[PDB]
RNA sequence: UUGUUAAAACAAAUAAAAUAAAGUAUGAAUUAAUAUCAAAAUUUUAAUAAAAAUUAAAAAA
RNA sequence: AUAUAUUUAAUUUUUAUAAUUAAUAAUAAUUAAUAUAAGUACGCAAGGAUUGAUUAUUGAAAAAAGAAAGAAGAAUAUAAUUUA
């Protein structure tokens, strides 16, 4: 690691930067929410699980 | 009347870890003195010679070099001066070599800066808290002068060059860039060897040799 | 501040009774030559002067009859011994903690502040160290987390040993004054820092590696020129400079964060002194787990720190109480919260 | 920044141990909270060699990888082991999506369960090998299951060295010969 | 909660007051209501019986340590 | 991983064997003098994409 | 901790630290035994 | 602009430590206790003895 | 190596020999077997009046070697109570606050009628160091 | 002339990762969660994102002479549970003037009260294309 | 109602402790707990002869296991108990090796006060120091059995969880005594 | 031919400059060296 | 961001995120007066002067 | 609208530990307006003071000693969350 030395970053910890403070994933735990996630025409993926999650909701 | 807070394992005699007391306010100042006995460092250092069991050793009877006596001192400088000759230098233990720049430089391990704190502790010792010792007995006088001589002090380049051809300025040079600040400049034994150049001239406003009446020839 | 030059320190510009040295007894004369021939033609040789003698006479006499109105005249003589705390001369020696995490607290005003916590785990103080005995070059090492002694390298471990305080992980220099020592292995509580008390930070940002000139300097980075050349005002004859090499300095792409950054006047928020936390109301760009040293702050706004007005520290290092005990005191027990401020 | 795979669907009475994951779809990059994203032409050329490869750890319980592929492989045998002991419908369903082989999905549902009854995590293990490949100088690793013996089809097996021909069932140490496939 | 090795007073008075917040939680509701009642660590309760808040409450030391060290749940303890 | 290390590990085997032919001993053994001196070559040109010429 | 050996300052054979004055109070530490020489070389 | 290069500035490359570092070299190595062949402390063999346990 | 660098490097070790041969005169007291500390004079001349009129106080801070000793060996005392639990004031109050208000006087706009003992604008905005017989804060 | 950018000083470049572990941050996260409910600038909340995503709430931000109140709809809670991190997504209309606010929990100037726990989906999905159509509209006048 | 929810907020925060209780001696051994499993019923027996309790007192909590830990570290719970303590060797510059990392925490009766608990657990304490002092010397009492047979090598008294708080304000409101007395009344009363 | 080698002391290298006091080259004469006192008054 | 149309769509273009384009072996060509080439500042001699002189001291990859 | 030399930006990988020495005055010419300073001197009236503190940018400035062919992660941010 003498070649990639000056360039890449090193650190002693092994690269261990979490805070348990800031909001998490399993905190935030839904995204579909936010406009990107329903609005987003541009993934499929996005389009179909908004989609089946607003109707299973409604059904509910 | 108190009772303890968990079980205590048992454990042989040999594997205790007694030799050590804290300090007197626990609570606040866990501070370590050792208590182990001079002939015991000795043993150890005489025994091991591991860098790692000398540096123990050194920095045991370091602590150790305030309360102890004169037979006692003597013994322990007689027992540090056995691996160093005159020919060779002084107070050198280089072992690393880092060519990371065009010429290599050596570092050395902890032996040197053992030796220094050693050095530095009996100067507190038997200038500053006792400067009587000295004074009266003169054996003392000349064993440490002939290991301070036997360790070449006064020359701290002998202790980082590695080849006489080309010496070191590991210790007279410094710059603010940064370079060579915890090792330049080092005032191991210089208030001693004034202690005792004063001493050597405190005959002559004295009228009468108190050190050289107690010495022989 | 006031410019005061050194030749002006005349007796005609002393605002006591300016007091002549004259061996070992202090006088209020100069000190007449010994030697008859020394004494010049014209100097006046004066041993008696009844203007002088009255001045200082009624001096003494109000000092010594009117304590309560001649109060702050007293420091004329018996100065504050050594040892004691001063407010321009004592400065004490910082701690070493962990940034812990961050939260966000808000205060009775209204105002949100998004502070970041930071815990003290082992304080302790670990050596001392002073280069050759001069004046103020004398400091105070302290060292924090302590570890195993499988941890640590030899070298390192060697000197824990030959110290003979538990090894620490880290040990950070503090520059102080000789009156604020503290004996080797004294533990430093965190109520060593109070909550209305400004601290300097030092710590390492994150490291991102070698990064744009873009990136680097933001918006300044695209635009870098310095040009020291002589130019022509007024068209009246020819001649300038030709900037041959680049100056250094120049705004480039290299190596990005992985630096020593230094916060300086930021306040305490809140301390707790059952896990040893404190929390700054200030962001901070270094990762988790980065050493960070806090120290004093000296003075901001020409005013001190320390002084009767805002406070008083915990000189030389607070020593915590006998009969108190941490185990049975709880957690929300343990929380000192600063005074309001508005910064908007 | 944000991951579409957060937003549930189906979502069951009981929160899933992940909440957050696919699992298998593993977010490759460089910093320590994603896996070692392997040297691939596009995302989806890595996702579908993840894919070939976990089928094909599956089917011949070992894989000899090299460069940053074994510890994507290696947490994906572990995503797999752990939807083998869910054993839900819904989890089959999604492994059979991502599988090649439909029949290693079966076999890994039949055998991993019992195999790995009595363990918690870090099913899989990656063995560095001294040996580089020759093209690339690249360092190999060799990932197998570690419950070999105590319950699996492959039970006393040699890996030391391969068969006589590769479409040879693999060598069986002679302790083991009686037991039959 | 993420308390982590042993149960304190604390999260017992966080669990007091946060019950107060669910009006509708009746001592026989489903054991998934439950903190840190995941999918494994609920099926193993649901192989022995364990419909309920009251039945999951009975659960002996022996058993619950069953649940741990043999069946592989995790944080049975604090549930 | 050098392609002259493994060349001269094939020079070290044969040197070995050679050795133990003539009978010298095998825990003994040393080096002594190694060197490479320049020898034969080759050159080869070669099309590439787009019918470009390049030397070797 | 089969790459850390006890006493031994990161798991070096020859950088021997147990049964000294390393005082460490949390931490445990482990008896002295000399090592022999087919263990250093 | 470019010229040839004297046979001292070709020789200046070996001065630094990227030179070094990269072509001349030696090896940490000893002998597997289970294979009795050359090994680095770290990377390992396929057999399945030094799979189990670590050599 | 410039001309201040190389001055410099040549000197710094002749500056530290200097020093030990200045504290080998201290030296030569304790040798003799009566250790005494360096005395200084205490200077009384340390407030003085400038030419524009105003105050200066000198600044001189000595060190004890005792003291020092003392402090390295025996610990301070108990932190005081009101000392720790106290915060400290973030904001620095003024000299003299202009309160433009008081109830003695019976018609409040009568600028004559307001006491003498309330602080003016003047003394509000001027007074931002200590008074000329008292220094510090 | 020169200077260095990077420092291997090893007091900088030690972590304490790896000893985290004997600080307990989630118990120091929950006694400042619950101190602030026991001062009173929040009141514990137990909810899942579905059932409180859609619920009416009332917000007043005190505010001498008179504290303004604005009743919204919950459009998203970033946290089931009570803690400092918190955060609400509120949706107000007043006549002719749509608002969408970050309520972040805690402050003591700020009392928000949902009106009940339970939640309609359907009102949720008005106030939702309310909102978006208004967000469509406005930035259509201005491209 | 705001204020009939702060209402019910101080009376749950007012509320009794609920399903705690005081351990008299946690016991510890080396052992896995997977194999502690199996004999962790004759434990209770054992316990209850070396207490002279009648048969059927001694209930052993949860069987925990102190998490490993390659890089040892005090102050966590989950720590594994050493064999020494400072209060036990002040001048020892170290701690003994490890001693227990199977854990179960040891409870009597409900009724049983405080004083009698802390007894109990001092006299646990004592026997098993002096069961252990005599395996050491060594190589038919219930302490000799349990450290013969069970591997049990570790006892600890824990101190008093203070981790609890009294509610003092709730709400925003203070609480005075003579409301926390009726909420006090109220529990007692829903209790009886 | 004399040949100067390039690697040669620096002061930001840890080695350092040397004193020409306590060198010991060929070209640095020590024996025949007084000591001279000049004083600069005036 | 701009422009066109209508009461959102299209086309341009860059600056943030994301993707790729090796640390492996194979290996040319432009160029080549040259001292182990003169870090810089000042002054000057027939046109950039890297030609000369005076200060000054410029490490290695 | 050609790969060059000088010059710059970096790096030479945990170094327990900054700088009494190159940044030869100053990071603003040690500021500095501002509500409150003042419905007030000065002005017949109209109008109109000098002025420095809390509101701001004011800490001005370089962290050079230890054994080196994995990913500085055994990688799904836990220094092994039980593990056959
Ligand atoms: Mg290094
Ligand atoms: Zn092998």
């Amino acid at each position: 690691s003498f070649k990639r030395l000056p360039f890449g970053r090193r650190s002693t910890s092994g690269g261990v930067n979490f805070n348990k403070g800031l909001l998490t994933d399993r905190e935030r735990g839904d995204p579909f929410t936010e406009p990107h996630a329903y609005r987003n025409k541009k993934s499929i993926a996005a389009i179909s699980k908004v989609a089946k999650k607003q109707d299973i909701l409604l059904r509910e | 009347s108190r009772f303890p807070s968990q079980t205590m394992s048992p454990c042989s005699h040999e594997e205790e870890m007694r030799g050590y007391v804290v300090s007197r306010d626990y609570p606040l100042i866990d501070r370590l003195h050792c208590t182990r006995s001079i002939e015991e460092l000795v043993a150890q250092f005489e025994d091991r010679p591991q860098i790692e069991s000398r540096v123990a050793a050194l920095a045991d009877m370091a602590s150790t070099v305030s309360f102890r006596s004169d037979e006692e001192l003597l013994r322990m400088f007689t027992a540090i001066s056995a691996p160093f000759s005159v020919d060779g230098r002084g107070l050198n233990f280089l072992t690393v070599k880092v060519s990371k720049f065009g010429r290599p430089y050596y570092v050395p391990n902890s032996l040197l800066p053992a030796y220094v704190n050693l050095v530095d502790a009996t100067t507190i010792a038997l200038v500053r808290e006792q400067p009587w010792r000295l004074s009266a007995s003169p054996a003392l006088f000349i064993q440490v002068l002939q290991f301070m001589a036997l360790i070449k002090v006064f020359e701290p380049n002998k202790w980082f060059t590695f080849s006489d051809h080309a010496p070191s300025n590991r210790a007279d040079y410094r710059h603010a860039i940064g370079v060579n600040h915890s090792t330049a400049f080092w005032g191991t034994g210089e208030e001693l060897y004034d202690f005792m150049v004063e001493l050597l001239r405190v005959e002559d406003d004295g009228r009468i040799p108190t050190m050289l009446d107690l010495c022989t020839r | 501040p006031s410019l005061m030059r050194e030749k002006d320190r005349d007796m005609y510009h002393c605002y006591y009774p300016y007091l002549f040295d004259h061996g070992d007894k202090m006088s209020l004369y100069p000190k007449i030559p010994e030697n008859p021939r020394e004494w010049q033609p014209e100097q006046l040789q004066t041993t008696y002067d009844a203007i002088r003698e009255d001045k200082y006479d009624a001096f003494i006499r109000l000092r010594e009859k009117f304590p309560e109105l001649y109060q702050d005249t007293r420091a004329w003589d018996n100065p504050p011994p050594f040892g004691e705390f001063n407010m321009f001369y004592s400065v004490r020696f910082g701690m070493v903690g962990v940034k812990a995490f961050t939260c966000k607290d808000y205060d009775e005003l209204g105002n949100q502040f998004d502070c970041t916590a930071f815990w003290f785990p082992d304080n302790q103080v670990v050596k001392h160290s002073t280069r050759n005995g001069e004046v103020g070059t004398d400091k105070v090492y302290v060292g924090a987390m302590n570890v195993p002694v499988e941890f640590h390298k030899p070298h390192v471990a060697a000197f824990y040993k030959a110290a003979g305080v538990p090894v620490k992980h880290v040990c950070a220099g503090f520059p102080i004054t000789p009156d604020a020592y503290a004996p080797v292995g004294t533990k430093l509580d965190v109520r060593h820092f109070k909550p209305g008390q400004e601290v300097t930070i030092t710590f390492q940002n994150t490291d991102y590696g070698f990064r744009g000139v873009m990136f680097r300097h933001g918006f300044d980075g695209g635009y870098v020129w310095l040009g020291d050349s002589r130019w022509q005002r007024r068209p009246g004859a020819m001649g300038t400079e030709g900037q041959k090499r680049i100056y250094p300095g120049h705004r480039m792409a290299g190596q990005t964060g992985a630096a020593a950054e230094t916060y300086q006047g930021v306040p305490v928020w809140r301390i707790d002194y059952k896990n040893s936390l404190i929390y700054l109301p200030t962001l901070l760009d270094a990762d988790v787990g980065t050493y960070v040293r806090f120290s004093d702050t000296i003075n901001t706004k020409g005013l001190t720190l320390w002084n009767e007005h805002r406070g008083l520290p915990a000189f030389p290092t607070f020593i915590p109480p006998e009969d108190e005990d941490l185990s049975k005191l709880a957690t929300d027990e343990c929380q000192l919260k600063s005074p309001p401020l508005y910064m908007y | 920044k944000a991951r579409y795979a957060g937003i549930d669907d189906n979502p069951t009475i009981t929160y899933k141990p992940w909440d957050t994951t696919e699992p298998l779809m593993a977010d490759y990059g460089w910093t320590r909270g994603k896996l070692p994203k392997f040297r691939a032409r596009s995302p989806f050329h890595r996702q579908q060699i993840a894919r070939r490869m976990v089928t094909e750890m599956i089917r011949k319980d070992y894989c000899i990888v090299g460069g940053a592929r074994a510890p994507a492989l290696r947490i994906l045998a572990d995503h797999v082991v752990e939807l083998a002991k869910a054993g839900d419908t819904d989890s089959r369903q999604q492994l059979a999506y991502f599988l090649h082989d439909p029949l290693m999905v079966d076999k890994a549902f039949d055998e991993y369960p019992r195999r790995f009854k009595d363990m918690n995590a870090k099913y899989a293990m990656m063995t560095r090998l001294k040996s580089r490949r020759r093209t690339d100088a690249v360092a190999m690793y060799f990932v197998e299951y570690k419950n070999r013996d105590m319950s699996d089809n492959h039970k006393g097996e040699d890996y030391s060295a391969g068969p006589e021909r590769f479409f040879l069932p693999p060598r069986i140490v002679e302790t083991e010969k009686g037991i039959q496939r | 909660i993420a308390t982590g090795g042993r149960v304190t007073n604390e999260d017992r008075r966080w669990w007091l007051v946060h019950l107060e917040c669910a009006p509708d939680i009746t001592p026989g509701t489903f054991i998934a209501w439950l903190d840190c009642c995941g999918t494994h660590t609920c099926k193993k309760l649901i192989e022995r019986n364990i419909w309920t808040i009251e039945q999951v409450a009975a659960l002996d030391s022996d058993q619950v340590d069953e649940l741990k060290y043999r069946e592989g749940c995790l944080k049975m303890d604090v549930v | 991983l050098r392609k002259g290390h493994q060349i001269v590990f094939r020079a070290l085997e044969m040197a070995q064997q050679g050795a133990e032919a003539k009978g010298l001993d095998k825990e003994h053994l040393r080096v002594a003098h190694i060197s490479c001196y320049p020898g034969p070559t080759d050159k080869q040109i070669d099309i590439r994409s787009k019918g470009y010429y390049a030397w070797k | 901790a089969r790459n850390l050996a006890p006493g031994f300052s990161r798991g070096a054979l020859k950088h021997d630290w147990r049964a000294l004055g390393v005082y460490t109070p949390d931490h445990p530490q482990v008896p002295y035994h000399p090592l022999q020489t087919w263990m250093l070389g | 602009p470019k010229r040839k290069k004297n046979p001292m500035q070709l020789r200046r490359k070996v001065y630094g430590l990227h030179f070094k570092e990269k072509y001349l070299k030696m090896e940490e190595w000893y002998y597997c206790p289970l294979c009795a062949e050359p090994k680095k402390p770290g990377e390992w063999c396929r057999r399945e003895d030094c799979r189990q346990i670590k050599p | 190596d410039s001309f201040k660098e190389h001055y410099h490097r040549v000197h710094l070790p002749r500056r530290l020999a200097l020093q030990r041969y200045a504290r080998q005169q201290s030296l030569r007291n304790a040798a003799k077997g009566n250790v005494k500390a360096e005395e200084v004079p205490y200077k009384y001349n340390r407030w003085w009046v400038n030419e524009e009129h105003e105050f200066v106080h000198q600044y001189a801070f000595v060190e004890d070697p005792e003291v020092t000793k003392a402090k390295r060996e025996t610990l301070p005392p108990v932190t005081r109570e009101n000392i720790w639990k106290e915060p400290q004031q973030t904001f620095f109050l003024p000299f003299a606050p202009y309160v433009r208000v008081v109830d003695y006087p019976k018609d409040p706009d009568a600028k004559f009628l307001k006491p003498v003992n309330i602080p003016r604008w003047k003394d509000y905005m001027q007074r931002t160091k200590p008074v000329i017989p008292r220094t510090w804060y | 002339g020169y200077t260095r950018e990077r420092t291997n000083r090893h007091f900088f470049v030690a972590r304490a990762n790896a000893f985290f572990s004997r600080l307990p941050i989630a118990r120091v996260q929950r006694s400042l969660a619950m101190e602030a409910v026991r001062e009173g600038r929040m009141r514990p909340w137990k909810y899942t994102k579905e059932q409180i995503l859609g619920a009416p709430v009332t917000c007043n931000f005190e505010y001498n002479p008179r504290p303004v109140r604005l009743i919204g709809t919950v459009m998203d809670a970033h946290t089931e549970e009570t803690s400092i991190k918190g955060g609400l997504k509120v949706y107000a209309r007043n006549e002719e003037t749509n608002m969408m606010l970050w309520i972040p929990p805690g402050n003591p100037k700020l009392r928000h009260e949902v009106t009940s726990t339970k939640g309609s989906f359907q009102h949720y999905l008005d106030e939702r294309d309310k909102w978006d159509e208004a967000w469509i509209t406005g930035r259509a006048r201005m491209k | 109602s705001p204020g009939t929810r702060r209402r019910v907020l101080q009376e749950y925060a007012l509320s009794p402790l609920f399903g705690a209780r005081v351990p008299c001696c946690v016991v510890g051994t080396l052992r896995t707990a997977k194999e502690i499993i199996v004999l962790k019923r004759d434990i209770q027996s054992l316990l209850c002869e070396l207490m002279e309790l009648p048969q059927g007192s001694v209930t052993l909590g949860p069987l925990q296991q102190l998490r490993e830990m390659m890089l040892y570290r005090h102050g966590t719970p989950l720590s594994p108990r050493l064999g020494d303590e400072r209060q036990l060797n002040m001048d020892a510059y170290a701690r003994r090796p490890i001693a227990a990392r199977t854990m179960m925490d040891v409870f009597l009766a409900e009724d049983m006060s405080l004083d009698e608990i802390v007894n109990f657990g001092r006299l646990s304490l004592g026997k098993l120091q002096i069961a252990l002092n005599n395996l050491r010397k060594e190589n038919v009492e219930p302490a000799q059995l349990l450290v013969d047979r069970m591997g049990i090598s570790y006892c600890e008294i824990p101190s008093l969880d203070e981790s609890d708080y009294v509610f003092a304000e709730v709400g925003g409101v203070a609480v005075t005594d003579e409301e926390a007395e009726r909420v006090a009344q109220r529990w007692a009363e829903r209790c009886e | 031919a004399p040949f100067k080698s390039v690697l040669r002391r620096h002061k930001h290298h840890p080695e350092g400059l040397p004193l020409y006091n306590d060198m010991s080259k060929q070209w640095l004469c020590r024996e025949g060296e007084r000591w001279w006192l000049l004083d600069a008054r005036g």
